[PDB]
């Protein structure tokens, strides 16, 4: 047996499937991950990703920053989480200028077929083109995740400064 | 098809009978070893090396354990321990003898290559017959199978001397009685 | 000594090292170390480059071994 | 089979070995290992067909054999008195000569010449192996000349084997009882 | 019981109760998912049982050597932390038995580069069966004598308690 084959049975592309890039566990760890899970909304795929990320963030902003205590102070909490939400804000820039200069579209998976049925006899990039189906490839889709990731970011910076003052007080 | 000496042994194929002492004892097949220049020439060319070594020494522990040794030279009975004594008072004697006996290895080590080569000299020969013993043939096969027994008993002898003197630190005819 | 009694050269008696070489095949390596061998015995540069890396390795393991372990009289 | 008669036969006890009755309830006499690799461990030459197990069995039992009445014969002869006209065997027993033989130098002569023996032997059973009609445990030797019709030699045959068997049994008992017949525990 | 993989020399098919001979193919596969589990899972607890007894480095030593103890000495919040992965692993494997041609023990998905097995694999798979087995067998036992007699397996060994 041989656990490494061409990508897609195509010896010409620059990948290969190993038991890492098309293995069972990949296929449903990736696949229940927020950015590619299945029937989630862009929306709903930044919440989950921002809440996530302003979770891990605070920790090591309020455990290693310039205010830190070895005992639990409501000033490196408070510290931490400032921090964070202001890295959440920074990230949240990137985001909105990336889809600002990345996209020009409405409604994805309907455009490619249109300019593959009716012609796309344009100056071509919007019309034609178009990388990627998915809706999070749409200025509307791509503004709606940058708005999730921020809120979610605040909320799950929140929830877990929560848990961090729970922890250091009640354990 | 088997061998004489050893009637369960099927005859070693190169020892067909030309060697004097011939009797097919080659039980580990050593006979047909063919490398590291080893073959059954220079078997056969160290077999009388030995046989004659063996000879000479037994010869010289017997002489000097029982007539004694030559004037001006020690006593003791022991023969491997009265070489020590020997070098103790004449080093240049000892050294000597070794230098002649590596020339005259380095001579015979190439005279057996040589006659391994261009087959023209029998193993053993170095061509030394000054009083004409063994001239004639008829004669030379009986004289080479004397020198033969008499090589490979005197092989034991000395080795079995050489072993007591090392372990009883004895002389050979002591540990007899 | 024991170790130089390993591998075939003139009995029919040791190793050989393209026979070893070919059976170490594995499900994520294709065909192994088939060819290795003839890479090996045909390639004067191979061997240097193997060669040299092992000996740069022993130096420096030979370094840290001196001084960790003196191993010389008032050194 | 002619003995256990519940099992029908190992697989090759056919009866052309000699003493042959067919016991052998765990079928060892199938063992598809060629033990002259035990002293030539490769093949070594191209004509070494091989030797059956059975074969190796047969030189392996009648050598057993044949060291065994050797030993009871000098086990019972040291318990009955009957030293070596030299010094230094004095009286020490049995059980205990063997060990103040092994320290005075002369068990190691004895291990030595065996050993010669039973190399030149073992070469003859590696002949035997590589093919040679050389039968199991036969080493031609017959100086006294009582090996000659045929018939004689078969029964004789049988003779050694059994009384080798009878031999190991008696040297077992021997050495675990330290001898009851002769001597005490 | 089955044309399927674990089969082995000593008992061949070794259905003794007949509990694959009437059993369709997902109870098989079910059987030998539930087999793979358990066998994989001793295998773990009887290298952390032995490891455990002679070696201890986290929690400041602590955390007495000998199991069935230190289980109820884990700060029972590295307990729940434990658990929370292993669900989230067995999530995971959940989802990873609704792919197409899933097999029952495989969440690898060597199903996708592995058509037409060889004896090697076979042979394999075989291996990690029959170390699974011989791996519940060693933990039931394990803990079997902890239970007992209340030595640690080193510990039974070295006085001799046997
Ligand atoms: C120091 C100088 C010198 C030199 C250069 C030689 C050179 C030689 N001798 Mg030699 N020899 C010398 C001194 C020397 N001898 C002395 C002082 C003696 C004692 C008087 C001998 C006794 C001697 C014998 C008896 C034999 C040789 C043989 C040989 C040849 C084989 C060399 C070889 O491969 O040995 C390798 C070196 C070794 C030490 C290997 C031998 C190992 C054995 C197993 C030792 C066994 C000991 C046991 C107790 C070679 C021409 C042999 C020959 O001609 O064969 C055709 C041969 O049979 N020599
Ligand atoms: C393998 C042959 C061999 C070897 C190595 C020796 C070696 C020795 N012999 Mg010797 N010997 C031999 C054969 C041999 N012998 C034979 C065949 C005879 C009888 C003819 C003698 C008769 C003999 C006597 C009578 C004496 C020695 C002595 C000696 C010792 C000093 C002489 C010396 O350096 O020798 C090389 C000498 C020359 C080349 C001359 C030395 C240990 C002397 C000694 O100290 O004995 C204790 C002594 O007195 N030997
Ligand atoms: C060539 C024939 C030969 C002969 C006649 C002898 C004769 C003798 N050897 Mg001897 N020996 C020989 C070859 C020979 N050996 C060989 C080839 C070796 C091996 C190299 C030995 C190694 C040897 C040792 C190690 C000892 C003897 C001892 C003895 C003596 C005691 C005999 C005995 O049975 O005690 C038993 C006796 C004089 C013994 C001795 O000197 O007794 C005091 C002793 O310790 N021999
Ligand atoms: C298995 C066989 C065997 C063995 C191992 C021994 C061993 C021993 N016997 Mg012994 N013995 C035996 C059979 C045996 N015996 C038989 C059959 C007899 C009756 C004939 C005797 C009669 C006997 C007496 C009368 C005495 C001993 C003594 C001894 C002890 C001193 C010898 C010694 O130190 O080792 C020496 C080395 C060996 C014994 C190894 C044997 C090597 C032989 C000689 C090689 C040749 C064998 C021969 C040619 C076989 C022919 C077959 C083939 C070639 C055709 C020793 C423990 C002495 C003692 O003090 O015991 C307490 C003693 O006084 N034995
Ligand atoms: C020390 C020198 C020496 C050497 C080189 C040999 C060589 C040989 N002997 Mg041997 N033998 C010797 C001394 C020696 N013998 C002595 C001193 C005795 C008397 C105790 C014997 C008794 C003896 C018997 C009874 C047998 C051999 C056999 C053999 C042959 C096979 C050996 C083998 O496979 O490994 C041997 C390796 C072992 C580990 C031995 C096995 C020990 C068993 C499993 C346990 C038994 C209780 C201890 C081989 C030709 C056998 C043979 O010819 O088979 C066809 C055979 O049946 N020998
Ligand atoms: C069923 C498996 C299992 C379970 C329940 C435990 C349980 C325990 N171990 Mg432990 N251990 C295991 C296997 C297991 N061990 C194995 C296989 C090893 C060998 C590396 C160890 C080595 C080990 C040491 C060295 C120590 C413990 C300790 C402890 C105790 C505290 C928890 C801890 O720190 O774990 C620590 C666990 C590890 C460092 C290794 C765990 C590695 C896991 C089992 C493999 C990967 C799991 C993965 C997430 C899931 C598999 C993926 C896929 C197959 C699905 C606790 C009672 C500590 C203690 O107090 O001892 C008394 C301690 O110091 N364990
Ligand atoms: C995602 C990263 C992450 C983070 C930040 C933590 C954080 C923590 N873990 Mg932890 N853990 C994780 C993943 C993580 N875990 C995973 C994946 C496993 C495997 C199941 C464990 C298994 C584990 C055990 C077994 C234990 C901890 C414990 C701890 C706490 C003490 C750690 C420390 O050094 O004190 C600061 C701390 C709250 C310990 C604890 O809570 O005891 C007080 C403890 O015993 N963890
Ligand atoms: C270390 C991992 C390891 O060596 O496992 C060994 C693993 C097993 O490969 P094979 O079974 O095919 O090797 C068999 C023969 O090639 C022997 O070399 O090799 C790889 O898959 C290489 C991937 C390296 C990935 C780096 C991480
Ligand atoms: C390459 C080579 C030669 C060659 C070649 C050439 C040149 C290229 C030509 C051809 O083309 C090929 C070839 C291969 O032939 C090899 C040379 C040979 C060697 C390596 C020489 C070894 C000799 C050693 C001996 C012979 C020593 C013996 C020791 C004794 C000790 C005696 C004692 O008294 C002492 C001292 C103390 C006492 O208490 C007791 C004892 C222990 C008995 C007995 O005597
Ligand atoms: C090598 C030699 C002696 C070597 C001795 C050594 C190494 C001993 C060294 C030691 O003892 C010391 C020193 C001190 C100890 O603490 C250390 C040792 C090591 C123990 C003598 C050679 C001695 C060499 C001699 C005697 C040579 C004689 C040559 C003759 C007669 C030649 C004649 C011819 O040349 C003509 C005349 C005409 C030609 O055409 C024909 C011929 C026939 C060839
Ligand atoms: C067990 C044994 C044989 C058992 C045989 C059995 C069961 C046979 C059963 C059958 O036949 C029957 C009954 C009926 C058949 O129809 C069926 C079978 C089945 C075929 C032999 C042991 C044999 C055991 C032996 C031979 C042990 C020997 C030990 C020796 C010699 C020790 C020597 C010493 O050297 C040391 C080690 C130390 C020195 O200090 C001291 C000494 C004593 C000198």
């Amino acid at each position: 047996v041989s656990f490494i084959k061409p990508y897609r049975q195509d010896p010409f592309v620059g990948h290969l499937a190993t038991p890492i890039t098309t293995s069972a566990f990949t296929r449903a760890y990736l696949k229940v991950l927020p950015a590619y899970r299945p029937g989630l909304t862009p929306l709903s795929r930044g919440a989950e990703i921002g809440f996530t990320h302003g979770y891990f963030l605070i920790g090591p902003f309020y455990t290693y920053g310039p205010l830190r205590s070895v005992e639990f102070s409501l000033t490196s909490l408070a510290a931490g989480l400032l921090a964070a939400i202001t890295l959440l804000l920074i990230l949240t820039v990137g985001l909105s200028i990336y889809g600002q200069v990345t996209y020009d579209v409405y409604d994805n998976a309907l455009i490619v077929k249109l300019v593959r049925q009716m012609v796309g006899s344009e100056r071509t990039q919007d019309l034609p083109q178009i990388k990627g189906t998915s809706e999070l490839d749409t200025v509307l889709g791509w503004q709606k995740f940058s708005e999730g990731f921020f809120s979610g970011g605040l909320i799950g910076s929140i929830v877990a400064a929560v848990g961090i003052a729970l922890y250091s007080t009640y354990l | 098809e088997r061998s004489k000496s050893l009637p369960f042994l099927m005859k070693p194929k190169n020892l067909d009978g030309s060697m004097a002492g011939d009797v097919g004892f080659d039980p580990l097949g050593l006979s047909e070893i063919n490398d590291v220049g080893v073959d059954l020439y220079w078997l056969r060319e160290a077999e009388l090396k030995h046989c004659r070594l063996g000879m000479m020494a037994a010869a010289g522990i017997l002489f000097v354990e029982i007539l004694g040794p030559a004037p001006g030279f020690p006593a003791g009975k022991s023969q491997m321990d009265v070489f020590w004594k020997v070098y103790a008072e004449k080093p240049s004697l000892i050294g000597a003898s070794l230098a002649a006996i590596a020339i005259l290895e380095v001579i015979s080590g190439v005279a057996t290559t040589q006659g391994r080569q261009n087959g023209d000299r029998a193993p053993g020969d170095y061509n030394f017959d000054p009083l004409g013993f063994g001239k004639d043939p008829a004669k030379f096969k009986d004289l080479q199978l004397k020198e033969v027994k008499n090589g490979r008993l005197a092989m034991i002898a000395a080795a079995g001397m050489i072993l007591q003197g090392v372990s009883t630190h004895q002389g050979a005819l002591e540990n007899l009685s | 000594i024991v170790a130089g009694h390993m591998y075939k050269t003139n009995w029919f008696l040791g190793h050989s090292i393209k026979t070893i070489l070919e059976a170490h095949k594995g499900p994520f390596t294709g065909e192994g170390h088939k060819g290795l061998y003839e890479v090996l015995t045909t390639s004067w540069h191979a061997q240097l480059a193997i060669n040299l890396a092992l000996f740069g390795s022993l130096s420096i393991i030979v370094a840290h071994h001196m001084y960790a372990m003196p191993p010389y009289p008032y050194i | 089979s002619k003995a256990v008669p519940f099992l029908e036969a190992p697989k090759a006890l056919d009866g052309s070995l000699p003493a042959d009755v067919g016991f052998d309830p765990l079928g060892l006499s199938d063992i598809g290992f060629d033990f002259t690799y035990l002293m030539v461990p490769t093949k070594w030459d191209e004509s070494r067909t091989g030797l059956s197990a059975l074969k190796w069995f047969r030189e392996a039992e009648i050598k057993h054999g044949r060291f065994a009445m050797l030993a009871v014969l000098g086990w019972v002869a040291v318990d009955m008195g009957l030293r070596l006209p030299v010094a230094k065997y004095a009286g020490y027993n049995a059980v205990q000569a063997h060990d103040v033989f092994v320290k005075s130098g002369d068990m190691t002569v004895g291990l030595l010449a065996i050993g010669f023996l039973e190399v030149v032997m073992g070469a003859a059973i590696y002949e035997m192996s590589k093919g040679s009609d050389r039968a199991a445990g036969e080493f031609s030797f017959d100086p006294l000349g009582l090996g000659k019709d045929p018939s004689k030699y078969a029964r004789y045959q049988v003779s050694e084997i059994k009384n080798g068997r009878l031999a190991m049994l008696a040297f077992g008992g021997i050495a675990t009882q330290a001898v009851l017949t002769n001597s005490g525990f | 019981l089955d044309g399927m993989i674990g089969s082995s020399a000593p008992f061949k098919n070794f259905d003794p109760l007949g509990f694959a001979a009437k059993a369709d193919q997902k109870t098989l596969n079910k059987y030998r998912e539930s087999e793979l589990k358990h066998g994989r899972v001793a295998m773990l607890a009887v290298l952390g049982w032995i490891v455990q007894e002679f070696w201890h480095p986290l929690y400041d030593g602590k955390l007495s050597s000998n199991p069935l103890k230190a289980l109820t000495e884990v700060p029972l919040i590295g307990w729940a932390q434990i658990f929370v992965a292993i669900n989230v692993i067995e999530y995971l494997q959940n989802k990873i038995k609704e792919l197409p041609g899933y097999r029952p023990g495989d969440y690898l998905g060597t199903w996708e580069w592995v058509e037409q097995s060889d004896e090697g694999w076979d042979s394999y798979q075989t291996k990690e069966l029959n170390n699974g087995r011989l791996a519940m067998v060693a933990i039931a036992g394990l803990i079997v004598q902890d239970l007992i007699t209340g030595q640690a397996a080193l510990e039974q060994i070295t006085a001799g308690n046997t």
